[PDB]
RNA sequence: ACGAGACUCUGGCAUGCUAACUAGUUACGCGACCGGUCGGCGUAACUUCUUAGAGGGACAAGUGGCGUUCAGCCACCCGAGAUUGAGCAAUAACAGGUCUGUGAUGCCCUUAGAUGUCCGGGGCUGCACGCGCGCUACACUGACUGGCUCAGCGUGUGCCUACCCUACGCCGGCAGGCGCGGGUAACCCGUUGAACCCCAUUCGUGAUGGGGAUCGGGGAUUGCAAUUAUUC
C-alpha cells in the first residue's frame, strides 16, 4: 500500500524523522551544537541539543509541505517573537546562517536539496524512505 | 428607532390617495406601484413608503383613518 | 556665486532636503504617494489631487 | 515613462492642482470659471471655461500663446503637445468661482459690499438658483472684525447632495485696512437631461404623477379602431 | 557680482524666443539642468529678477516656488534697443494656439 | 466539479469539492481528525457525529480553507462540510433526507450552515479601538 | 503581434464604464472576438491627516481616500485595428494604453 | 424652510447576470497496493470560492402582547441581515488656536546685522523638582530549543536622489557586504509560513531565566562624521 507525509500527525512524525537523522548519519556532522543563540529573537538557551537534526527535519517537512522553500524563507518559517526589552515585542527573523547550513548539510544528500534556478526538486530514495517513515508511524502505535 | 419621517408619511399619504386604486395589501406590489407612478430617488426610501402605504392599506382596512 | 561656502556639508539625509512644494514648508510634510505636501496645502488643494473625504 | 499608477494618479493630481493655483493666481482678472484637462495620445489639451473669452484671447492672440510657453518651462514637457482652448462659460450664473470673483472685482471697484452682496443675489436668482449665501468676513467697521450674511432662497448643508447640488467659492479680497473673506454658496437649481442642473433630484424630494382623469366605464362595449 | 555680458545675452535670447525661462531661487542647486552648460548660478537668476522688477518690462508672477515674466510690447523694444537686435525678430508664431 | 456550496467564519472561507466516493473527509492535505488544535477538534467532529457516520459514507469531500486563525479558519471547514452534505444531498438524491438533515443540524445548531455576519469593526482616530478612547486628564 | 492588450486605468466608475461599453459596442461594429472586460481589484489610497493647521483642539483626523480602478481587455487583432478601434469614442477621465501581450 | 432623517462609502446574502493563462475551480504522462496525498503534480466539466460592475435584497414586512386602541414599543416562527460603522452635519457665537503657510495680510527693521545670502559649534537629549499619555511587570492561567498548522489592511523599482519591497545561493554564532535579479505590481516579495495551540526529559514561591543603565567591552549602513551618543 502507500502513504503519504501530510496524513500523518507532525509531532511524532518529526520525532521519527529526527530519530532517522541521528541513526542515518550520512549528514555533514553539526559543528555548532550549542555554542550559538540559534534565532536572533531568541537569547536563551537552546535544550535540546539536536536543534541541528531537528531543524534539517523541520526543513524537508516544510519543503514537503510547501516546494520551493530556502534560506530567506527558512528564516521566515523560524522567526519568531522578539522581546526588545523596556519596548513592546515584535517579530524577528531567525539565523539565515544557521538554516543555510542546515540546506547545505540536506544539499546534495539524495533526499532534498535546493537548486540555483528556483525550486525543490525530490529524489526517489528520499521521498520513498521518507512516506515509508510516515506510514510506519500511522500503522505502528497511531493506527491498528 | 423605526418612527416614520413626515416624508416617508407624507409622500405615504398622498399615494393613497392619489393612486388608492391601484394600491394593494402586500408591501411587494406597493414597491412596484410606487416605483411605477412617482419618482422616489432611494431604494430605501422607496421600501419606507411603501411599508407606510401598507400599513395605511391595513388600517384603512380596520376602517376610517384619520389622516 | 556663494559657492566657496555654503555646500560645506552635503544635505541630502535630513529633513532640509525634503520642503513642501508650495510654501516651501519644512515641516509636517507628507511624503506618501510622492505628494511632497504639507497638511495645510495637502488639505487646501485635496479635491484637485484627486482626494475626496468619504469615508 | 515606466511607473506604478498609484504614483502616476497622485502626480496627475498635483498636475492639476499646479494649474488650477497658476492659473487662478493668473487668469482671474479674465473672468476666470475652471479649467478642463483633455488627455489624448502623447499630448495634453486645456480647454480654458472663463466668461471673458476675448480678455484672455487678447489682442493679436497675445497672451493665450504666451501662456502655453510659460507653463513649458516648469512642466517640462514636450514640445508641441500642449495647448490650450480658451471658450466663453457654459455654466454663467451657477459657477460658484465666477461670481467669487465678481465679488472680488465688485469690493476692488469701489462698490460696497452689502450693495455687492446684494446685487450678485439679484444675478444668482435671475439666473435661476433655488438659493444663494454669500459670508463676508472682515473688519467690514471700525476694527472689530466681524462675519455678514445674506441668505435667501433655500440650501441644503448636510449630507452627499452638497457636493453636487452646491457650488462653493472661498476667496481672500483685498482691503485697505486688512484682508476679508468671501463664501459664496450657490445651491444649483435642478433640471433634467439639461446644462443647467445635476441629472438627479434630492434624494430627499419625492415627486409624483398626476394619475389620469379617464372616466370609469359603466357598461362594456367592444371598440373598433 | 560680475554679471557676464555673455550670459545676459544669452538669457535675454532665450527669453525672446518663447517668452519664459527656467527661473528659480533654490541655492542648494548651483545651476538648472536646462540653465547649465552656460554659467548660469542662482545669483544671475536673483539678479535678472530685481532688475527687471525694477525695469518693469517685465511683470513677476510667483506661484509654487517658481517664477513666471509677462513679456510685454515695452519689453520687446527695449530688449531690442539694448541688444541692438535686428528689427524682423519677434515671437509671432500661429500654429496651435 | 464542486458542489459549489462555500462556507465562511469572520475572513475565513472553506468549500467542500465534492464527488462520488465512500466518505473520506480530507482537510488541505489531512484527514478531518489529525487538524492540529487537538481541542477545537470536537468542533471539527461536530458534524460527523451529530449525524452520523454512515450518512458520511457515500461521497468524498474535500474541504479547501483559506483565512485567518487557527478558530476562525475552524466553524468553516465544519460548516462548509456540513452544508455541503446537504447541497448534495438536496441536489443529487433527495430532499426527505436532505430536510431530515437540514432539521438535525439546525435543531442542534442554527448557525451550522448560515454564515456568521460578525465582522472586526473598523478603528476611530482617539482611540485604540473600535470603543475604547485615550485616557485624558480633567 | 497578434495579442493586443488594453489597459484601462479611471478613478471614477462610471466613465470607465461607459469607456469598456464604447470599446466593447467599437468591437461589435467590426467582427472581432473579444475577451470581457476584467477587473481587477480596486487600489484604495487612504491618508490621514490633521484637520487642524495647527495643535489646538481635539484630535480630529481628515481621511483622505482615492480610489483606482482597472480595466484589462484582450485581443486577436493587427495593430492598424485596435489603433482603428481605440480612438473611436471616450470620454475625459480614463487613461487607455495598448501594450504588446 | 434649514438641522435630524433622507444621502454616500462601508459590513453582511444572492450558485441570478455582464466574465477574467496579472485567480483558481475543472484538464494527468509515479496511479508509489490489486479506490486514494499534490501548492511531493510523478512537467479543453468554467466563475464556485478571488476579483465591487449593473440589478436585487429589509420595509417593523407576518403573527402575538401592550398602546389615545394612533404614533409606536416588546416577543417570535421565518430570513444573510430584524439597530454595522463612519462621512457630511443648521441658527448663532467664543476676543478658543493659528501672523511659525506666502504681496493673502493693516504697523516697526532705511545710516554697511535687509533675513532677499548665511551658521564651525552647541538648545528644548543636561537639572533639587511637581505633572500628563503609554509600554515592560505583577505568576506558577506565568515559562526555560519551540518541533506543526493561517490570514487582514496595505506599501513597494524616483526626473529634484543609490536614497524601494526584495525572491535565491556565498561569506559569519553577528550587525553587514557579493552576484543573478522578480516586481512600475491580483504578474515578485506573497500561498504575506509572526502572535498562538502542543510536549510518554529539565523553572518551583527566589529576587529570581515573571524582569532592565542586566554598569563595561566586542558592532557598523553604495549617506558628515552616533558626543548625556534617539540606529545597532
Amino acid at each position: 500500500p502507500g502513504v503519504t507525509v501530510k496524513d500523518v500527525n507532525q509531532q511524532e512524525f518529526v520525532r521519527a524523522l529526527a530519530a532517522f537523522l541521528k541513526k542515518s548519519g550520512k549528514l555533514k556532522v553539526p559543528e555548532w551544537v550549542d555554542t550559538v543563540k540559534l534565532a536572533k529573537h531568541k537569547e536563551l538557551a537552546p535544550y535540546d541539543e539536536n536543534w541541528f537534526y531537528t531543524r534539517a527535519a523541520s526543513t524537508a517537512r516544510h519543503l514537503y509541505l510547501r516546494g520551493g522553500a530556502g534560506v530567506g524563507s527558512m528564516t521566515k518559517i523560524y522567526g519568531g517573537r522578539q522581546r526588545n526589552g523596556v519596548m513592546p515585542s515584535h517579530f524577528s527573523r531567525g539565523s539565515k546562517s544557521v538554516a543555510r547550513r542546515v540546506l547545505q548539510a540536506l544539499e546534495g544528500l539524495k533526499m532534498v536539496e535546493k537548486d540555483q534556478d528556483g525550486g525543490r526538486k525530490l529524489t526517489p530514495q528520499g521521498q520513498r524512505d521518507l512516506d515509508r517513515i510516515a506510514g510506519q508511524v500511522a500503522a505502528a502505535n497511531k493506527k491498528h | 428607532g423605526r418612527v416614520r419621517t413626515k416624508t416617508v408619511k407624507k409622500a405615504a399619504r398622498v399615494i393613497i390617495e392619489k393612486y388608492y386604486t391601484r394600491l394593494g395589501n402586500d408591501f411587494h406590489t406597493n414597491k412596484r406601484v410606487c416605483e411605477e407612478i412617482a419618482i422616489i430617488p432611494s431604494k430605501k426610501l422607496r421600501n419606507k413608503i411603501a411599508g407606510y402605504v401598507t400599513h395605511l392599506m391595513k388600517r384603512i382596512q380596520r376602517g376610517p383613518v384619520r389622516g | 556665486g556663494h559657492q566657496q561656502l555654503y555646500w560645506s556639508h552635503p544635505r541630502k539625509f535630513g529633513q532640509g532636503s525634503r520642503s513642501c512644494r508650495v510654501c516651501s514648508n519644512r515641516h509636517g510634510l507628507i511624503r506618501k504617494y510622492g505628494l511632497n505636501m504639507c497638511r495645510q496645502c495637502f488639505r487646501q488643494y485635496a479635491k484637485d489631487i484627486g482626494f475626496i473625504k468619504l469615508d | 515613462v515606466q511607473i506604478s499608477k498609484k504614483r502616476k494618479f497622485v502626480a496627475d493630481g498635483i498636475f492639476k492642482a499646479e494649474l488650477n493655483e497658476f492659473l487662478t493666481r493668473e487668469l482671474a482678472e479674465d473672468g476666470y470659471s475652471g479649467v478642463e484637462v483633455r488627455v489624448t495620445p502623447t499630448r495634453t489639451e486645456i480647454i480654458i471655461l472663463a466668461t471673458r473669452t476675448q480678455n484672455v484671447l487678447g489682442e493679436k492672440g497675445r497672451r493665450i500663446r504666451e501662456l502655453t510657453a510659460v507653463v513649458q518651462k516648469r512642466f517640462g514637457f514636450p514640445e508641441g503637445s500642449v495647448e490650450l482652448y480658451a471658450e466663453k462659460v457654459a455654466t454663467r450664473g451657477l459657477c460658484a468661482i465666477a461670481q467669487a470673483e465678481s465679488l472680488r472685482y465688485k469690493l476692488l471697484g469701489g462698490l460696497a459690499v452689502r450693495r455687492a452682496c446684494y446685487g450678485v443675489l439679484r444675478f444668482i436668482m435671475e439666473s435661476g438658483a433655488k438659493g444663494c449665501e454669500v459670508v463676508v468676513s472682515g473688519k467690514l467697521r471700525g476694527q472689530r472684525a466681524k462675519s455678514m450674511k445674506f441668505v435667501d432662497g433655500l440650501m441644503i448643508h448636510s449630507g452627499d447632495p452638497v457636493n453636487y447640488y452646491v457650488d462653493t467659492a472661498v476667496r481672500h479680497v483685498l482691503l485697505r485696512q486688512g484682508v476679508l473673506g468671501i463664501k459664496v454658496k450657490i445651491m444649483l437649481p435642478w433640471d433634467p437631461t439639461g446644462k443647467i442642473g445635476p441629472k438627479k433630484p434630492l434624494p430627499d424630494h419625492v415627486s409624483i404623477v398626476e394619475p389620469k382623469d379617464e372616466i370609469l366605464p359603466t357598461t362594456p362595449i367592444s371598440e373598433q379602431k | 557680482m560680475l554679471m557676464p555680458k555673455k550670459n545676459r545675452i544669452a538669457i535675454y535670447e532665450l527669453l525672446f524666443k518663447e517668452g519664459v525661462m527656467v527661473a528659480k531661487k533654490d541655492v542648494h542647486m548651483p545651476k538648472h539642468p536646462e540653465l547649465a552648460d552656460k554659467n548660469v548660478p542662482n545669483l544671475h537668476v536673483m539678479k535678472a529678477m530685481q532688475s527687471l522688477k525694477s525695469r518693469g518690462y517685465v511683470k513677476e508672477q510667483f506661484a509654487w516656488r517658481h517664477f513666471y515674466w509677462y513679456l510685454t510690447n515695452e519689453g520687446i523694444q527695449y530688449l531690442r534697443d539694448y541688444l541692438h537686435l535686428p528689427p524682423e525678430i519677434v515671437p509671432a508664431t500661429l500654429r496651435r494656439s | 466539479q464542486s458542489v459549489q456550496v462555500f462556507g465562511r467564519k469572520k475572513t475565513a472561507t472553506a468549500v467542500a469539492h465534492c464527488k462520488r466516493g465512500n466518505g473520506l473527509i480530507k482537510v488541505n492535505g489531512r484527514p478531518l481528525e489529525m487538524i492540529e488544535p487537538r481541542t477545537l477538534q470536537y468542533k471539527l467532529l461536530e458534524p460527523v457525529l451529530l449525524l452520523g457516520k454512515e450518512r458520511f459514507a457515500g461521497v468524498d469531500i474535500r474541504v479547501r480553507v483559506k483565512g485567518g486563525g487557527h478558530v476562525a479558519q475552524i466553524y468553516a471547514i465544519r460548516q462548509s462540510i456540513s452544508k455541503a452534505l446537504v447541497a448534495y444531498y438536496q441536489k443529487y438524491v433527495d430532499e426527505a433526507s436532505k430536510k431530515e438533515i437540514k432539521d438535525i443540524l439546525i435543531q442542534y445548531d442554527r448557525t451550522l450552515l448560515v454564515a456568521d455576519p460578525r465582522r472586526c469593526e473598523s478603528k476611530k482616530f482617539g482611540g485604540p479601538g473600535a470603543r475604547a478612547r485615550y485616557q485624558k486628564s480633567y | 503581434i497578434h495579442r493586443i492588450r488594453i489597459t484601462l486605468t479611471s478613478r471614477n466608475v462610471k466613465s470607465l464604464e461607459k469607456v469598456c461599453a464604447d470599446l466593447i459596442r467599437g468591437a461589435k461594429e467590426k467582427n472581432l472576438k473579444v475577451k470581457g472586460p476584467v477587473r481587477m481589484p480596486t487600489k484604495t489610497l487612504r491618508i490621514t491627516t490633521r484637520k487642524t493647521p495647527c495643535g489646538e483642539g481635539s484630535k480630529t483626523w481628515d481621511r483622505f481616500q482615492m480610489r483606482i480602478h482597472k480595466r484589462l481587455i484582450d485581443l486577436h487583432s493587427p495593430s492598424e485595428i485596435v489603433k482603428q478601434i481605440t480612438s473611436i469614442s471616450i470620454e475625459p477621465g480614463v487613461e487607455v494604453e495598448v501594450t504588446i501581450a
